[PDB]
């Protein structure tokens, strides 16, 4: 049992440089008069799910949300158990 | 004694009455059935000796060169049976009889309860050796080799004889229980300190030292495969017996006069085993690692302690089934190549991977690797030097990693790697080589559950 | 056990604490350790009992070899060969037997050293000053002689230590 | 089933020669098994004799 | 008698049987990684009970 | 590694689709056997940086001799088809 | 011993709720255990014992006579 | 002579991983930094918590190299961290283990890191040492940070560098369960441990509130 | 060897020799398992220098720091029977000499 | 830490050298000079056998600290007082070695500043 | 890898090589596509200029003057693809490339197993023996006299030839064989 | 500019960077080609024997048999004693004897004089 589905590839007009750093890059080259020959190719690198980022902060709370509503709940049982 | 030297005079009636086509089952066969019966001496005492007669005693620094040499006969005859195919049966049988009569000299060398007898069969056993280097030899340069192995030989020993004689005049017995029990102090006088060189430099000759190892290569290169077994093996141990034998009656002068084979050996492990990097051929390196073992055991007999003496024995015996191992393991790559240097035939792990863990373990017991008896007698060897002097240890570390450099290198050149292109005939490993390995490495790892057995009598 | 006797190789009572629970959570411990009992120790202990019944409907013994004393190598002449062969087999027999004397004293000091744990330094200054005067004794016979040790060599050692240890009294008996 | 035979071949077999190879060969011979001596603390008693040991000094309790 | 030593020889006794099995039919199939893990765990399991003990 | 076995149709999908985002050269006008230096117009800078978009999207470099040899993408594909041993 | 993925050639590849929902757990569990933690034992980090001041102590508790006795 | 060695070590391997692209690289730095760490704590006569270090150590960087080899046969042998990008989303349990495991080597307080680590920041601070080994420590435990967020950084917040061919997957049962293992061991082992042996060593109970919170700041 | 081309195809692609040509004579040193002359960004002056000079300043920054070392505003430890006399050492038939700790 | 910049770059005689502390007598500050208290003897803690190290004066609180460990197993969390007693008794006993090192600093500095007025009224 | 290689390297080879290699390190250098991207545009850019140079004195002036300056900046640890001369696996199956004659020395029962492809190769056998016999008066003959100048290979040029030396390059085993 | 490269023994110069490749001159190409020429033929032998159905032998190769021989055989026919070799052999050959000879005797008689005066504390020592 092995990938053996056919896998197609998209539609090469979907790639547009537009939206991404690479339109800074354009027109920063532009503005020197030069233009990238490759700058379509490297599109699919912002394009999908790879377009939203995280910062370094945010990757280190990953879980902090979750953990915080149960240290909340656990912390106000026991002090609703112990007060007895 | 003569349960063990009958059988073995018999294995030439037998060999010479055979069948032209099985001679080589017979020998085998019977050879191994004499190392059975060899086997009854390793039972020793704490006390003197096993004396059976007035010609012939036992010991058990005698008992386990007697079965190593009782048990190299077989794996002589079953790696020799191969590259003496297309040859006549009368010098196939002249073979085994050259084999057979060089274990009779040895067998009675060991024991000798006498010294001129002892140095009768010890000069008897160069006769064979020589014939088969000359005779049965590939290269051109085997007469040589065998006149280099000769005449070192004879140059290091006519002095001993003569000392011999002496010594006897003087005290009136050469005897190795006499010479024991009335041993006397030697005065630090010129005459005796020429003695003591004519005593010595024969058995040094033969380990070889450092100074006097050239023959060694020689013929280590261009003997056949049987002969390269025995002279690594057995033959190399001669020279550590008879110092071990000797050396009682040399004292106190020994402790001055060895300061320069001390210094020879101490610095000629680490030249051959730093020579062992740049080497171009498998047997010449087998060879150099052999001289560095046994300037080691050079050095060990020449402290003169008995963790010294224990750890010469046990290393003796361990680099004799060692040496013997990567020999054949060289000439079944030969038998093969038909070139004998390292870097034509390589990546042979993967067309041969059972051939390649015999080479792993072989490399591994050569490199001293614990709870193996090599390491065994590296480490007392070592502890008795460092108790004799604090800063051989220095040397000695040194000698261990060159030691295991040279060890994988010989590994990895020849079993790692890429498989040459063009070689075509690498057939796949026989049962009879095999079996050879096995029956050469399973021993050490049996004794090494027994070490006592092959510490010698100061254990 | 009867195998060994307890005077050669001493051992303290042994006394151990009792097990005082305070709390009512049962302890993993002892569960663990009757359910290895009953596992493991009664199967082996039947066994053993099935082999000693075996071995007793078998019974022989062996006896430890005695040896005679005799003249040791001062009441030998010079060259008499037999009064010799006899002098250095006894003495190698009492170099043995010392040896084994060593090894006994050495093997109390690791017991003692490992059983009273952390207190070792205190608790273990006796055999630490048995094993001290018994490798004085051994070195003193043995330790200079080397390889093809023999009777005369440690005799002449002798002589000369002691030699010296009358120079040394006469010497102070006359400062 | 799987788990079932492997715990006896390779752990219950093992430990069965283990055991009676210790408390029957190696045991016998005098220093070879050596325990701690476990600690001893005050108020303890011991099963072998039944005394009990003194309590301390009472030193000044608080914080 | 005091489990002590028999647990503590025996993990390290149990970590051996594979390499004894190697040249049993086992190795030459796909379920002996499976069986050299599966000792490993039981190894470590059974080695807890000396931790305990000293605990 | 659990990597599909690609064949000679992904190999050269993958091709057209990378010289296809190379903007260029327009999409319509290229094919199989269209030549880099006269058919496209393209510098031979441009054909090693077409080499260069090739190592980066089939995850190995080609080396300078072979790769300043190639000027169509079907020698490109069966290039990379032997040093891949592609069956079909 | 898994399910069938399949390659996505420059999209984004597919996810399985279960290894999100696993490791969103654990990174909450870890955080929780690490402010459970945080209130039941804060003096680990904080300290529980002041930090005396050498200069506050008088010289009658520290055997100072006024330079003149001794 | 062993504190000296040891915070020599810890420094040139820690500065030394600081700056490579190979991820194997960083970390085996990171573990000789790590045993340079050990023997900085054999030399100022601290035998069981360098032990007590070797045992969380274990836990908490095998684990690392557990998310490391993921990475790498997720994106077909790759190595250089200059051709990753993306992970936090494209690869979740990975991620989440390894940043579980960079904040244990760095020492997060009640993680499994913090038990040994500060520890060996209170004991080496408060003990007749050498000035300059106190110091290399100090800088050592800071490129211990570096390194830490270098690899994170590099492998798992910014864009996609990857060939276009995705072959990201992690849906097997014995990766998942052979990470997790080591993951509630580098969550809890610390805490269990620490709290179930016994004490073996004179704690540093009182201290300077600055130079109790040397090792967070510095990190 | 190492630095030799590795895309040219070889006779033997290991060693990276071909079959007739003339092997040097320290082949045998340059394997690619050993010693290599493969030059590097930076000069071998330069490495030895700077290698040479961060080895040398670790050694003489150590040596400072045993002449100036670090500790705490507190006094020697103290221990309460003769300095634990009787289980540091024992001797206890010698009496030594008492020592009574100050209280502050 | 602030004592080693006030020693290595001020003046060396000003502040003490810790191994040879203590320089002075001491009884030298006031006659009375309590002894310091024993609560263990020498038979029961050397049948705790801490360690050498662990051999000080907050000897009783660790050997009961010992007890709760050994007696309360699987809840090893049970005894955090006397956890807490052991520390507060280390605590005291750093505090009191702190309090030695300024006595001697401050016995130190006195006495400097004795001879700097012993030679002052020489010199006058 | 596979073709023959030049007496020499020209200009044009050369300029090409260095712009590769100086390409491929400002990837090294800048991490990021988009920073990659610019950096590559302005050192393409800047390369251009000097194109329509004619001077071939000043055209030896410059790229060996860039040599040195791509050699200062040469990131001392580049990127190298995994099977590259300096990839980390770069000879990673080369234990598992067994040669093809070995399947000559199996035992008759371990032939007994996959009979259709020892068939097969007793095929490819025949067509060799016949196509060597072939090919060595093809090489005699179509080689120059004196020797070879360049190490390549004429193509089969009758209806039933095959390629000159083609036995081990088409049986090559092949680069993952396990 | 830029600062210079220094080549050494282990670390030589750079292809790329040899002042002797951009002097290009006739005579330079007809070398490169005649190398290429003898190169080739000498992979056309290497071939020709190669891909023999025939053969079925390790191919001999004169050059490793040169190589080999050069090395070990043919070294004392060509030797000449000469004041290079002589003090090299000499130093090489003596000196370290004489370093370690006098090493260990020093050593050796403190270590008997400290025995001789008895302030060398060898208690415990009974193995040697
Ligand atoms: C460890 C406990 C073991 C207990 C079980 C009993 C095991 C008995 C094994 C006896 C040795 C094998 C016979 C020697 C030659 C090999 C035979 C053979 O043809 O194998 C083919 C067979 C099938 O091969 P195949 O798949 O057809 O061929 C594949 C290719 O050839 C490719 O082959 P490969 O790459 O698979 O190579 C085989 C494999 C293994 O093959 C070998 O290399 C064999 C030699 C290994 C040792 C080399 C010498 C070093 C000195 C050690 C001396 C120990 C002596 C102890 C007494 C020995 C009594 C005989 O390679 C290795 O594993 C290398 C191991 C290196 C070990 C390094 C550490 C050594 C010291 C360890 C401690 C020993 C004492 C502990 C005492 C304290 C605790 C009790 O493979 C094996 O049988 C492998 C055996 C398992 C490995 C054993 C390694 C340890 C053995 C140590 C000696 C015995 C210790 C007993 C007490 C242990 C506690
Ligand atoms: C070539 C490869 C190695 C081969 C084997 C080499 C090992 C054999 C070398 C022999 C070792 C030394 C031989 C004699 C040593 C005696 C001790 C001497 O060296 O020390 C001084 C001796 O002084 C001088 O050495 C005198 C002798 C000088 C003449 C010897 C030649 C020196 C170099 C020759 C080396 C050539 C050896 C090989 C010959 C073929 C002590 O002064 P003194 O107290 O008065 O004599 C004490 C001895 N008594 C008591 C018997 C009188
Ligand atoms: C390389 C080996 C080491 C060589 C070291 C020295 C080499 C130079 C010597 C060359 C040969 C010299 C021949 C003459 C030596 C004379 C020695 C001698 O006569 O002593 C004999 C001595 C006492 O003589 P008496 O007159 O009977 O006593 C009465 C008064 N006390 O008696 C004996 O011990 C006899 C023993 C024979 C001595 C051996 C002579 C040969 C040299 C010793 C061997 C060393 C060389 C070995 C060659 C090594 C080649 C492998
Ligand atoms: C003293 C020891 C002297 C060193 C012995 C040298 C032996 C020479 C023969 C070795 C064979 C040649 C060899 O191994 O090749 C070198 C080989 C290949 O180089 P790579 O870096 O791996 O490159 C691979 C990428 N292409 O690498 C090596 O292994 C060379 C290792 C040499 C180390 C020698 C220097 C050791 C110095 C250590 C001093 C410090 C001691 C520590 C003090 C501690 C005190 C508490
Ligand atoms: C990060 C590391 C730093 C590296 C530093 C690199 C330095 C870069 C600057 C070098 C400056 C130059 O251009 S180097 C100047 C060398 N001389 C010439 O370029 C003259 C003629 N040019 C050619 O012939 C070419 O091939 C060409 C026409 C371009 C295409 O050819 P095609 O039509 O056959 O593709």
């Amino acid at each position: 049992e092995h990938g053996h589905s056919k896998m197609e590839l998209p539609d090469y007009k979907q790639w547009k440089i537009e939206g991404t750093p690479l339109e800074t890059v354009q027109e920063k080259l532009a503005a020197r008069g030069l233009r990238d020959p490759w700058g379509r190719n490297e599109a699919w690198r912002y394009s999908g799910g790879f377009a939203n980022n995280v910062s370094f902060v945010g990757a280190l709370l990953k879980g902090f949300k979750w953990g915080f509503a149960a240290f909340v709940v656990a912390v106000g049982a026991e002090y609703y158990l112990e007060s007895q | 004694m003569l349960k063990i030297i009958i059988p073995t005079t018999m294995l030439l009636p037998m060999t010479w009455m055979s069948k032209h086509n099985m001679i080589w089952i017979n020998a085998t066969v019977h050879s191994l059935l004499i190392s059975l019966i060899s086997l009854s001496l390793l039972n020793q005492l704490g006390e003197n000796s096993l004396n059976f007669s007035l010609t012939f005693f036992s010991d058990s620094l005698s008992a386990p060169l007697l079965v190593l040499t009782t048990w190299l006969l077989p794996l002589m005859l079953m790696a020799s049976q191969s590259h003496l195919s297309k040859e006549t049966t009368t010098r196939k049988k002249l073979y085994i009889t050259m084999l057979i009569l060089l274990q009779l000299f040895l067998i009675m060398t060991f024991t000798a309860t006498e010294l001129i007898l002892f140095y009768i069969l010890f000069e008897a056993t160069l006769v064979p050796t020589l014939i088969i280097i000359t005779r049965w030899g590939n290269q051109t340069e085997r007469l040589n080799a065998g006149l280099y192995f000769l005449f070192y030989t004879l140059a290091g020993s006519l002095p001993l004889l003569v000392a011999l004689v002496y010594i006897q005049n003087t005290t009136g017995s050469l005897n190795f229980l006499i010479i024991h029990y009335w041993s006397h102090p030697l005065s630090n006088s010129w005459s005796n300190i020429f003695m003591w060189l004519a005593c010595i430099m024969a058995f040094m000759v033969k380990m070889p030292l450092y100074g006097l190892h050239l023959w060694l290569p020689k013929a280590h290169v261009e003997a056949p495969i049987a002969g390269s077994m025995v002279l690594a093996a057995v033959l190399l141990k001669l020279g550590g017996y008879g110092m071990m034998r000797i050396t009682t009656i040399l004292n106190p002068l020994t402790n001055y006069m060895a300061y320069p084979f001390l210094m020879l050996s101490m610095w000629g492990m680490i030249m051959t085993s730093s020579i062992c990097l740049r080497q171009t051929d498998l047997k010449s390196l087998i060879a150099y690692s052999s001289v560095s073992h046994m300037a080691l055991v050079i050095v060990a007999i020449m402290i003169q302690t008995p963790w010294s003496f224990m750890g010469a024995t046990a290393l003796m015996i361990a680099h004799g089934l060692t040496s013997s191992m990567l020999f054949c393991l060289a000439n079944t790559n030969y038998e093969r190549v038909h070139s004998r240097t390292m870097i034509l035939a390589r990546g042979l792990q993967t067309l041969l991977p059972l051939m390649a863990t015999w080479w792993l373990v072989a490399s591994l017991t050569n490199l001293a690797l614990p709870p193996s008896i090599n390491l065994i007698g590296e480490l007392f060897i070592i502890t008795a030097s460092f108790s004799w002097s604090n800063i051989t240890i220095i040397l000695m570390g040194m000698n261990m990693m060159i030691t295991a450099l040279y060890s994988l290198y010989m590994l990895i050149t020849t079993q790692r790697g890429k498989y040459t292109h063009h070689i075509n005939n690498i057939k796949p490993s026989f049962t009879r080589e095999n079996a050879l390995m096995a029956l050469h490495i399973l021993p050490l790892l049996l004794l090494t559950l027994n070490p006592k057995m092959i510490l010698g009598p100061l254990y | 056990p009867d195998s060994w006797d307890k005077d050669v190789y001493p051992e303290p009572p042994r006394r151990t604490p009792a097990p005082a629970p305070q709390t009512s959570l049962p302890n993993p411990v002892t569960y663990l350790t009757k359910i290895f009992d009953l596992l493991v120790d009664r199967p082996v202990t039947l066994a053993r009992e099935f082999i000693e019944q075996q071995h007793a409907k078998n019974r022989y013994y062996y006896y430890h070899r005695e040896f005679r004393r005799v003249p040791d190598i001062t009441e030998c002449e010079e060259k008499d060969i037999l009064c010799m062969f006899e002098a250095e087999m006894q003495w190698r027999r009492d170099y043995k037997v010392d040896q084994e004397i060593v090894n006994i004293i050495q093997e109390r000091l690791k017991a003692c050293q490992q059983r009273e744990g952390e207190s070792y330094r205190q608790n273990c200054a006796k055999e630490l000053e048995q094993f001290t005067q018994v490798s004085k004794a051994f070195q003193d016979r043995y330790s200079d002689l080397g390889a093809h040790y023999s009777a005369r060599k440690c005799l002449a050692k002798q002589k000369q230590r002691m030699l010296a240890e009358r120079k040394a009294a006469k010497e102070a008996a006359a400062a | 089933y799987r788990h079932s035979i492997f715990a006896v071949t390779h752990v219950l077999i093992p430990v069965w020669i283990i055991h009676y190879y210790l408390k029957y060969h190696v045991t016998a011979k005098p220093y070879t098994v050596v325990e701690r001596k476990p600690r001893i603390f005050p108020g303890d008693t011991i099963l072998e004799t039944g005394e009990v040991i003194p309590l301390m000094k009472e030193f000044p309790d608080q914080h | 008698m005091n489990p002590f030593a028999s647990l503590t020889l025996t993990t390290l006794t149990i970590l051996t049987i594979p390499i004894m099995m190697s040249n049993s039919n086992i190795y030459k199939t796909n379920l002996y990684p499976n069986y050299v893990k599966t000792t490993v765990s039981y190894a470590f399991t059974l080695s807890l009970v000396p931790l305990l003990m000293f605990m | 590694s659990d990597a599909p076995p690609l064949t000679l149709e992904a190999i050269k999908d993958r091709v057209l689709y990378v010289l296809k985002l190379y903007d260029k050269i327009d999409p319509e006008k290229l094919s199989v056997n269209s030549h880099f230096m006269k058919d496209l117009g393209l510098d031979s800078l441009d054909q090693v940086e077409i080499i260069m978009a090739m190592e980066d999207e089939f995850g190995f470099e080609i080396p300078d001799i072979d790769a300043e040899k190639l000027m169509c993408p079907q020698e490109i594909v069966d290039y990379i088809a032997d040093k891949k041993d592609v069956y079909e | 011993g898994g399910v069938h993925i399949e390659p996505r050639y420059r999209q984004f590849p597919q996810l399985t709720r279960s290894q999100l929902i696993q490791a969103e757990f654990f990174s909450a569990t870890m955080w929780f255990w690490i402010l459970w933690r945080f209130w039941h034992d804060s003096d680990a980090v904080l300290g529980h014992f002041p930090y005396p001041d050498p200069s506050q102590w008088t010289d009658e508790e520290l055997g100072i006579l006024p330079d003149d006795e001794d | 002579m062993t504190l000296c060695l040891g915070a020599i070590t810890t420094l040139f391997t820690a500065l030394c991983a600081i700056t490579q692209n190979d991820i194997k690289k960083i970390v085996a730095f990171s573990t000789s930094s790590q045993l340079g760490l050990m023997m900085v704590t054999i030399g100022i006569n601290q035998p069981h918590l360098a032990f007590l270090h070797i045992c969380m150590h274990a836990f908490f960087k095998a684990m690392l190299f557990m998310c490391s080899g993921s990475i790498i046969h997720s994106l077909n042998d790759e190595q250089d961290i200059r051709k990753m990008g993306g992970l936090y989303k494209a690869m979740p349990f990975t991620t989440t283990a390894l940043i579980i495991g960079s904040l244990a080597l760095t020492g997060m307080p009640y993680l499994t890191g913090f038990y040994s680590k500060d520890l060996i920041i209170e004991a080496v601070n408060m003990s007749y040492t050498n000035a300059w080994a106190l110091l290399m420590t100090l800088i050592a435990t800071s490129l211990t940070a570096a390194y830490s967020t270098r690899i994170i950084f590099f492998a798992f917040l910014g864009k996609p560098r990857f060939p276009p061919l995705v072959l990201i997957n992690e849906n097997n049962p014995l990766l998942i369960n052979s990470i997790k293992r080591l993951l509630i061991g580098s969550i809890f082992a610390g805490f269990i441990i620490s709290n179930n042996i016994p004490p073996m060593t004179v704690p540093n109970t009182t201290m300077p509130l600055y130079m109790k919170m040397t090792a967070l700041i510095v990190t | 060897q190492q630095e030799r081309d590795p895309w040219y195809d070889w006779d033997h692609p290991d060693l990276r020799l071909n079959w007739g040509e003339p092997i040097h004579w320290d082949l045998d040193m340059y394997i690619r398992n050993r010693v290599d002359t493969s030059p590097t960004p930076v000069s071998w002056n330069t490495m030895c220098k700077h290698l040479f000079g961060f080895v040398a300043f670790m050694l003489f920054m150590f040596w400072v720091g045993e002449i100036y070392p670090s500790y705490q505003p507190v006094g020697p430890k103290q221990y309460p029977y003769n300095d634990l006399y009787l289980e540091r050492g024992g001797d206890p038939t010698k009496e030594p000499e008492p020592v009574v700790h100050y209280e502050i | 830490g602030a004592h080693l910049a006030r020693r290595y770059l001020g003046d060396a005689s000003k502040e003490p050298d810790p191994l040879r502390m203590p320089t002075f007598p001491p009884d030298y500050g006031f006659p009375e000079r309590k002894e310091r208290e024993m609560v263990a003897t020498q038979q029961e803690m050397n049948d705790a056998q801490l360690m050498l190290q662990q051999r000080d004066y907050c000897a009783h609180y660790l050997i009961q600290l010992l007890k709760c460990k050994r007696d309360s197993f699987p809840n090893f969390l049970a005894c955090k007082h006397e956890q807490h007693d052991w520390d507060y008794c280390e605590h005291l006993d750093y505090v009191k070695r702190m309090k030695e090192f300024e006595r001697e600093r401050r016995l130190l500095q006195r006495k400097k500043r004795r001879e700097q007025r012993e030679a002052e009224m020489a010199r006058g | 890898a596979f073709s023959a290689p030049a007496a020499y390297l020209t200009h044009q080879q050369k300029v090409l090589r260095l712009y590769k290699r100086a390409l491929r390190h400002l990837e090294s250098w800048c991490v990021h596509r988009d920073k990659y991207r610019y950096f590559a545009c302005l050192m393409r850019a800047r390369f251009d200029e000097h194109k329509n140079e004619k001077d071939m004195v000043k055209a030896t002036q410059l790229l060996r003057q860039a040599e040195e300056e791509f050699w200062y900046g040469q990131h001392p640890q580049p990127y190298i693809f995994p099977e590259s001369p300096g990839g980390t696996s770069y000879e990673r199956y080369e234990c598992y490339k067994v040669p093809e004659w070995c399947l000559d020395d199996w035992h008759p029962s371990e032939k007994a197993m996959y009979p259709d492809y020892f068939a097969k190769r007793e095929q490819w056998k025949r067509l060799r023996r016949e196509s060597w016999e072939r090919e060595v008066k093809q090489l005699q003959e179509e080689t120059p006299p004196g020797g070879p100048r360049t190490e390549a290979l004429p193509p089969a040029r009758k209806e039933g030839d095959l390629p000159p030396l083609w036995w081990h390059i088409v049986t090559r085993p092949r680069e993952r064989p396990m | 500019s830029f600062p210079k490269y220094k080549p050494s023994r282990l670390a030589t110069l750079p292809a790329t960077l040899d002042p002797a490749e951009y002097d290009i001159s006739p005579e330079t190409r007809k070398a490169q080609a005649e190398r290429l020429a003898i190169r080739s033929r000498l992979k056309r032998e290497y071939l020709l024997q190669y891909n023999d159905p025939n053969r079925l032998g390790v191919i001999e190769d004169p050059a490793l048999i040169r190589w080999t021989y050069a090395r070990s055989a043919n070294i004392y026919p060509n030797f000449r004693p000469t004041p290079k070799t002589s003090l090299l052999g000499a130093l090489f050959g003596i000196g370290p004897l004489f370093f370690w000879y006098y090493v260990f005797k020093t050593d050796r008689d403190k270590k008997e004089k400290l025995i001789q005066e008895g302030k060398l504390d060898q208690t415990f020592n009974i193995s040697y």
